[PDB]
């Protein structure tokens, strides 16, 4: 499924649940109301989750206005967060106030596949403080490794973990 | 001892495909149909009882979009399912006797390795195209079916970039050339994720397909058989109205090339996990999908 190409879909139900979707018209992540049932994949709990899915391949967009400011966007051509000038309105989803925000949001689902597997302690009874990337928390978290077997989501330090993941 | 309830490297999958063909040399053959942009082999499992002449066959396609891991995992369980139930299940056993099953578990090997090692959500091929520093084209917008019409982008940085021209992606050309050379395919089923949809032509236009009636009937029968395992619910319809316009899609190319039974499955789930479907759901997904697959295949067996 290409999530970002689906329309908003409130569904057929009567619930009232505010969510985000990627709007193809404006190419920005926007709020809509979800009816709790049916609908489709283009539906996110937060704005950042929506951008992490749909925003990071868009070109930079200055827009019409000229209340200008320096912003950051993930450049798809270099896969680097770079500065651009935002006119102040009508921009797209690829727009962040800081370099770090741009990096953390756009890299959310773009880490190596092994970063997304559950931390595996292994069978053995050792206790080695190892770190792993936990995508739910979006953080490299300490855990305790048995000492043999396990998986690649297993790092000796935190900065080691966040370097890989 | 291949854990079918785990996600695997391309290496492991290719190897398990080899073991399957080793254990059933009578029934299964690993055939190389081409290579990827980065020169990896494209392997299919051919299932047959027809001693090497061209029979009618159905194409089972998976992993064209690399991040859609449940797709490849389902496809390789299905390889094992087909051999393990030959002459133990009247259903496949009866299909196999009439026709050949071609199974491509990883239609986009380069992208798959890239998801495992670099970028979990990668969708496209890894072709490097003059004109841009952006990499890859969407192999499911690359086929010769209203190529470059509405439902695909010409921005190389787009997830749905159609590419420079129809069949530009060697992964896609490989399948096209092989199906056309054969020339008597009857079914073409493309596995994707996620959303739980089972769709049929057309995606490139609102126009009803000449077989739209029967397609919906089968789809719905297949949908019901699938639901009858664990209660998993699918919606059914033509692509363009069910999800969005999509030009140059595989099932459209197929249908316009005289393969009548052309369907897409968007497997589990509906959004709780999305592309990151936990490993503990691979088998449940594969079991239920199997029934929908057989239902379609039975139906193809009978229209022959
Ligand atoms: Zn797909």
């Amino acid at each position: 499924i290409s999530v970002c190409d689906l329309p908003a879909d409130r569904g057929q139900c009567t619930a009232y649940i505010p969510q985000w979707f990627f709007a193809k018209t404006t190419e920005d992540c926007e709020k809509f109301v979800y009816g709790g049932c049916q609908g489709n994949a283009n539906r996110f709990e937060t704005k950042d989750d929506c951008i992490a899915n749909c925003g990071c391949n868009l070109p930079s967009k200055v827009g019409p206005c000229r209340v200008s400011a320096r912003m950051w966007f993930h450049n798809p051509e270099t896969e680097k967060c770079e500065v651009f000038i935002y006119g102040g309105c009508h921009g797209n989803a690829n727009r962040f106030a800081t370099e770090t925000e741009c990096q953390e949001v756009c890299d959310r689902y773009q880490k190596p596949g092994f970063c997304y597997q559950p931390s595996e302690t292994g069978p053995c009874k050792g206790s080695f403080p190892r770190y792993y990337y936990d995508y739910e928390d979006g953080e490299c978290k300490e855990f305790i490794y048995g000492g043999c077997e396990g998986n690649a989501n297993n790092f000796e330090t935190k900065e080691s973990c966040e370097n890989a993941c | 001892n291949f854990n079918y309830g785990a996600y695997h490297s391309l290496e492991a999958i290719y190897h398990e495909m080899d073991n399957i063909a080793a254990d059933f040399p009578d029934l299964a053959r690993r055939v190389k149909i081409g290579h990827s942009f980065e020169n990896r082999p494209m392997y299919v499992l051919k299932f047959s009882t027809g001693k090497g002449v061209r029979r009618p066959a159905v194409w089972l396609n998976a992993g064209i979009h690399s991040r859609e891991w449940i797709s490849q995992a389902t496809a390789i369980w299905t390889a094992r399912k087909i051999v393990s139930d030959y002459q133990r299940d009247p259903a496949i056993t009866s299909i196999l006797e009439k026709m050949d099953i071609f199974l491509l578990p990883v239609a986009n090997p380069d992208g798959y390795v890239y998801t495992q090692t670099q970028n979990r959500l990668w969708r496209k091929t890894r072709s490097r195209n003059p004109g841009s520093s952006c990499i890859g084209a969407d192999p499911n917008r690359n086929w010769n079916a209203s190529f470059a019409g509405k439902g695909a982008s010409d921005n190389p940085c787009s997830e749905v970039y159609h590419g420079p021209h129809a069949n530009s992606e060697v992964e896609v050309k490989s399948v096209v050339d092989f199906i056309q050379k054969h020339g008597n395919f009857k079914g073409f089923i493309d596995l994707h994720s996620y959303s739980q949809l089972l769709m049929y032509p057309y995606g490139y236009s609102v126009k009803k397909a000449p077989d739209a009636e029967e397609l919906d009937k089968v789809a719905r029968l297949a949908a019901k058989a699938l639901a009858s395992v664990s209660g998993t619910e699918y919606q059914v319809g033509p692509t363009c109205t069910t999800v969005y316009p999509a030009s140059g899609s595989s099932i459209d190319w197929a249908y316009d090339n005289g393969i009548k039974f052309a369907f897409t499955f968007e497997l589990r789930d509906t959004g709780t996990y999305g592309f990151l479907l936990p490993a503990n759901q691979i088998i449940p997904t594969a079991e239920e999908t199997w029934l929908g697959l057989k239902t379609i295949m039975e139906h193809v067996r009978d229209n022959l």
